[PDB]
RNA sequence: CAAACUUUAAAUGGGUAAGAUCCAGUGGUUACUUCAUUGAACUGCUGGGAUUAAUAUGACUCCAAGUGGGCCAUUUUUGGUAAGCAGAACUGGCGAUGAGGGAUGCUCCUAACGCUUGGUUAAGGUGCCAAAAUGCUCGCUCAUCAGAUACCAUAAAAGGUGUUGGUUCAUAUGAACCAGCCCUGAAAAUGGAUGGCGCUGAAGCGGGCUACCGAUACCAGGCCAUUGCUACUAAUUAUCACUCGACCUUUUGUAGCAAUGAGUAGGAAGACGUGGGGAUUGUGACGAAGCGUUCGGCGUAAGCCUGCGUGGAACAGUCUCUAGUGCAGAUCUUG
RNA sequence: AGGAGUGUUCCUGUUUCCGAGCUCGGUUUCUGUGAUGCUGGCUAUCGGUUCCAACCGACGUC
């Protein structure tokens, strides 16, 4: 509440000088897959597999790198991603939060009913209640890396009032999909769940 | 409650980028440009690509500060507007000056990506509305604006097809309708 | 027993083109032929058997009555169901005769023991 | 097509622009050291021990020093598997790799960084950042408003 | 309808379980993964494993190899998971303490007179479950007839393979190839 | 004649 | 009746299906090195036994 | 595993994940209701604000204005370019 | 102006490096090297350092099958007037592959398949055939051969005072030029094809906006199998609140959890069935084998069990051994 | 969700209000992990084997 208030108070100052403030640029990332298995080249093949995107309508949270942002400039017409907010990553982690628990080789993907799951496995960096991950998530914490690859990659279902056209962008007039929506696909994913 | 399918979902916006800074060449000359588009994210999308005509800027290049949202001073009265535009015909680019009237700003662009398309076949992609001022009735110079203009303006309804609400329609009636009305 | 009972099928698998020649049996072959129709899984067509029309494991080989069949021959061979009367009903052979019948299913009342068969030779 | 060992080198092996002419001498007063990078650039100057096309603009290790001569060992795909390839090369046609140098730079700083704690009790967790996102501030200065252009044929 | 590699379901490349049906064979690894999961050593996981290898990984080792990796600790328990062969080279047998599965009549013979205990492996179970001061020891794996022919195949420049021939001498694969004056070495 | 074997006799 | 001359398609794709790398080896091998040299590193580790 | 319970929805099995969730349901349900020991906090903040608004709304037009007037001289301005070019060329 | 010219010179691709197989300090070995304990490489010891960019993630040896006619598509491209022609480069498909759409189509689109209950979409559509709009809203078009959905099932140069807008000059009228739809140009042989009927305040052409319908794809759940992980003996595991009751494991197994499931050529694993041999448990003149059958049952399936009828003399279960061991096809053979 | 049982002693929830500095401890009734509750028809239906109809689908080898 206090930052988002805060936010507020400097773009006010600012504009009764004379300037603008300029926004801190997003840390996280949510991408989600659009387009399916079938008839991928294979650099766009090996880089969904590095962002655990796997199949269709599964989402990611995902770090903002200069790195990590020229992976996805070779992904994205199989790809809808953009900037997360704190009622949707609640939503999915309380709703659709499954957790990866084993050695290398099998891990099991459990679900998060209690807290204690979570205590055992990430309770070196603090982090023992499922809130402690909310807080990792949308803040971006020095163990982001750590919080994120304990998440199974989140298994959404198809969108309620459906797609407009997958070939075409979200940018373009006529209203396409891929690309990244900054803000926008917040509406989207509250209807994936 | 407010019906959603009259309109286009155009909103007009305030874009101001101003490249980005380097060791060379500390604080830059700022940007603005008003634009037309569906949402805040889509107006600095054609922010970008205005701009890379004008000057030697790009989305990676540049840095956007404020997307303000502006709309009508007053949305209850009518008004004239003169839309300048330019688009893209399978032979080459013209520009043009048509006039339309609606209460906003926003019904001319919706009312006009109908029209243009509806005549000149100009797609989406095509067409960039230049700029979109208010005119005094004394300043139209569109014959089919001009007709309108003036008090004590009437107009009989003529041949009274109603769209019936759902429910209210059945296949079959008895009496055969009455469209003269009166 | 007696738990639910539910059976994915209830037709058999029939062998492709059965019912058009005499010479081709009702028995299941896999169609091996190239061009095939039912092997390469068009629609409208004879349906394969996969594992995945498998029933329960709770359930397998479980008679409508709720018990599972095990067939006997002799009066000496019925004494083994005695503390699986409950799990088992028993189905007299075959072969047997209408004296050996007359034992076996006179001393499976005295266990107890339900027999699948009755007025069976009589 | 015809294959020589040099076939198609043309523009590959040609000297360059106005760059005609022997070898300087203080390139060839060059040291390479056993298990050191070298990226192989055939000069076509000097035919004697120029290596074979493929090789030219690889980079490898220095494995022997020969008296007029460098064994660099490069690698090579060949389908399904590299496999480390030992060719010998005259000392004209080696550069000295630029490579490494971030990395043995970085080396020396980060390990004296470590060194120094001692008693502070290091746990330092020495490491590059990668510019990613811009934090916000305010920002101010001269205007112009732009609108698009009208279109003109010229 | 998964982007996966083989979709696995990924199988392991070692033996599963065991393949004998000698009854005393499948005892003994009724035993050794009782104490193998309950225990947590070590050593009983990897006797475990190396009792439900193929015969040529049980591999005789001899008494006088035997003496050599256990020099230096006379007093620990000498484990060998495989035979053991009496050396006819060795004159004087040191005396150990061995464990192993089968020994042969000789080395038998050869111990015990020596002064030297000469145990199973579930006697070793009773004096040491944790294998507490023992040396597991492995006779050399690749040093049979049929692992000389094995790698790069022997008419391929600086291998080391022998070839499969009927007989030896010359007259057999001792020309074209082998000599220089024979078109080429190699 | 195919594979490593003898050459057969 | 010809028939095709040749083709790379599908070739990449056979390769990359198992592109193995040799494992790196601690010491490097001598082969194609200096006799010379070599001469002299058996000569060194004579004299220090 | 019988089910796999509900978060967000149900209660008990709710407040064991979060166990704050209890306390943050009445705050926002008995700040909306009359009850007026958490809707004084609401009104007091309402009303901070709504004076603050009337302090500012001099300078909001401002902004208004600021805009209309940059872009009406810009549109004044292309059209006197258009006006010279048919005079100097002719 | 240049495939066999070039000062200059992109994008996309290619190489190497980014530490525990490392860095520094110091002593020794040496026929090498130096003018020289000067170097060089290799070694002993003593410090310094645990993952030193991002993201993801567990990584040899042997034996052998099939295959060595390929074809297609987007971009690049050579011969040719061109070809559903011939020959290449990169990736992806078809072949080996169904499902939903394109009326109909091996190669286009969506999307890859264990049996299924519910929910949601994709491509694509909503006058009827046909599941869903004679929905809403704004333009254009009248065709005495309108038009109607990518690959795709052809159309051009050149015209039009037919109509709807635009650009720019000249006195209300008068020119010039531009591009939308429509018309002309527009000829082939059985009767015919926006898929059909038909449709003009469209059910046409170019846009808007809601909702809906629509897959074997996505989501949650039940069952079956596979792979991987756990747990199972001072053997009363006994149901994770605690007694009684009922199912329940033969670690060459069971119970639990999760993920996964297309497939020709080909490989491997576990089962089903047939004629004989060994061992063992049995059936039978009060009726064995075989045969027939809407009396029926079990198994994913190969198959097994069984009532009734006929029949009239031998047959079966289990564990093993063995083979002249399973048929729809061969212009198969005999009847 | 269903063969019995006893019952909350522990445990989470909601609640009576007593004290310590919104947070913790003690205490009383109530409900869960320990929930299937009430009721009706038929004793022939339900179900099964066969043949037939209907809507939708559905044209061995190189």
């Amino acid at each position: 509440r206090k930052e988002r208030e805060n936010l507020i108070k400097l773009k006010r100052e600012a504009k009764a000088k004379g300037g603008f403030y300029k926004e801190p640029e997003a840390k996280v990332i949510l991408a989600t897959r659009i387009k399916g298995i079938n008839k991928l080249a294979p650099k766009p093949k090996m880089i969904l597999r590095l962002f655990r995107l796997r199949q269709l309508h599964n989402a990611v949270f995902i770090k903002v790198n200069k790195a990590t942002i020229e992976m996805l400039k070779a992904v994205q017409p199989f790809i809808t991603y953009g900037y997360p907010t704190l009622k949707t990553i609640r939503q999915l982690i309380y709703k659709r939060g499954y957790a990866k628990v084993g050695k290398p080789g099998a891990h099991s993907r459990i679900r998060l009913q209690a807290n204690d799951i979570v205590s055992q496995h990430l309770g070196k960096y603090g982090i023992h209640g499922v809130e402690d991950l909310v807080h990792e998530i949308y803040t971006c914490g020095p163990y982001f890396k750590q919080a994120n690859n304990f998440l199974w990659p989140f298994k959404l279902n198809s969108p309620r009032k459906g797609f407009t056209s997958k070939r075409h962008g979200y940018n373009e007039p006529r209203k396409g999909d891929w690309g990244n929506r900054e803000e926008m696909i917040n509406e989207l994913v509250q209807r994936m769940i | 409650k407010a019906d959603p399918t009259l309109q286009q979902k155009i909103s007009q916006y305030q874009v101001v980028g101003r490249k980005q800074p380097t060791e060379a060449e500390p604080n830059p000359s700022l940007f603005r440009m008003r634009l037309f588009a569906r949402n805040k994210v889509l107006a600095v999308s054609k922010f970008w690509y205005l701009l890379k005509k004008m000057k030697k800027v790009k989305k990676s290049t540049g840095e956007i500060l404020a997307v303000n949202e502006i709309r009508e001073k007053r949305p209850t009265f009518v008004k004239n507007f003169g839309v300048w535009l330019r688009y893209d015909s399978r032979t080459g680019t013209h520009n043009m000056y048509k006039e339309v009237r609606d209460i906003s700003q926003n019904g001319a662009v919706s009312q006009l990506y109908a029209e243009m398309a509806g005549r000149h076949r100009a797609l989406p992609s095509n067409i960039q509305i230049i700029r979109v001022a208010e005119i005094k009735a004394s300043q139209c110079r569109r014959a089919h604006m001009q007709q309108l203009f003036d008090s004590k303006l009437k107009l009989p309804a003529i041949r009274r097809i109603f769209p019936t609400p759902k429910d209210k329609k059945s296949v079959f009636c008895a009496r055969k309708p009455t469209l003269f009305l009166h | 027993v007696k738990r639910s009972i539910v059976k994915k099928r209830v037709k058999s698998f029939p062998r492709f083109q059965s019912d058009r020649y005499k010479r081709v049996k009702s028995s299941w072959r896999k169609p091996k032929g190239i061009d095939c129709r039912v092997r390469r899984k068009f629609k409208g067509t004879n349906t394969m058997p996969n594992i995945g029309y498998g029933s329960n494991k709770k359930t397998r080989h479980m008679l409508p009555n709720g018990f599972f069949k095990f067939l006997v021959s002799s009066p000496k061979d019925i004494e083994l169901l005695l503390m699986h009367n409950t799990k088992f009903a028993a189905e007299i052979a075959h072969n047997i005769s209408s004296r050996k019948r007359r034992e076996i299913l006179e001393r499976a009342d005295q266990l107890n023991v339900l027999v699948l068969n009755r007025s069976a030779r009589l | 097509t015809s294959f020589g060992k040099r076939a198609r080198t043309r523009q590959k092996f040609s000297k360059g622009f106005r760059r005609h002419g022997m070898p300087a001498v203080s390139r060839l007063l060059v040291i390479h050291k056993k298990g050191d990078y070298v990226d192989i650039v055939c000069d076509p100057s000097v035919q004697k021990g120029m290596p074979y096309s493929y090789y030219h603009g690889r980079t490898g290790i220095v494995f022997n020093v020969t008296q007029r001569a460098v064994g660099v060992e490069v690698n090579k795909v060949v389908g399904n598997r590299v496999i480390k390839k030992r060719i010998h090369v005259r000392l004209e046609h080696v550069r000295k790799s630029r490579c490494n140098e971030l990395f043995l730079r970085r080396v020396k700083e980060n390990d004296a960084a470590h060194h120094e704690a001692h008693l502070k009790g290091e746990s330092i967790k020495t490491k590059r950042q990668i510019p990613g996102p811009k934090p916000g501030c305010f920002v101010s200065g001269t205007m112009e408003v732009l609108e698009p252009a009208p279109f003109v044929e010229s | 309808g998964i982007d996966l590699e083989r979709n696995g379901r990924k199988k392991k490349g070692g033996r599963r379980t065991v393949k004998s049906q000698n009854p005393y064979l499948r005892l003994l690894v009724k035993l050794y993964q009782f104490l193998a999961r309950r225990t947590n050593s070590r050593f009983n996981a990897v006797v475990l494993k190396r009792l439900m290898n193929p015969k040529r990984l049980k591999a005789p080792m001899s008494l006088s190899k035997l003496a050599r990796h256990m020099k230096g600790k006379e007093d620990h328990i000498a484990v060998l998971v495989g035979s053991v062969t009496d050396d006819i080279r060795m004159v004087h047998a040191p005396k150990l303490t061995v464990c192993a599965l089968r020994f042969s009549e000789t080395a038998r013979r050869r111990l015990e007179k020596a002064g030297g205990e000469c145990l199973t492996f579930d006697q070793l179970a009773l004096r040491r479950p944790k294998g507490s001061k023992c040396v597991l020891l492995r006779a050399a794996t690749k040093s049979r007839e049929a692992d000389k022919h094995f790698g790069a195949a022997p008419g391929t420049p600086g291998s080391k393979a022998r070839p499969y021939v009927r007989s030896t001498g010359r007259k057999f694969e001792k020309a074209r190839g082998r000599r220089k004056s024979r078109g080429y070495k190699n | 004649v195919s594979k490593n074997n003898v050459l057969p006799n | 009746a010809k028939s095709k001359n040749h083709t790379n398609h599908n070739q990449n794709k056979k390769a990359h299906r198992n592109i193995k790398k040799p494992q790196r080896k601690r010491k490097m091998s001598t082969k194609g090195m200096c006799p010379k040299f070599l001469r002299n590193q058996r000569a060194c580790k004579r004299g220090m036994m | 595993r019988g089910q796999k319970k509900n978060l967000l929805k149900n209660h008990a099995v709710l407040c064991r994940v979060n166990p704050a969730a209890r306390n943050l349901k009445i705050l926002a349900r008995l700040a909306q209701t009359e009850g007026t020991k958490q809707r004084a906090l609401v009104l007091r903040k309402k009303q901070a604000n709504r004076e603050e608004h009337k302090k500012h709304r001099q300078s909001a037009r401002r902004f208004a204005a600021e805009i209309r007037q940059a872009f009406s001289d810009k549109m004044a301005a292309e059209l006197e370019a258009a006006a010279r070019r048919k005079a100097e060329e002719a």
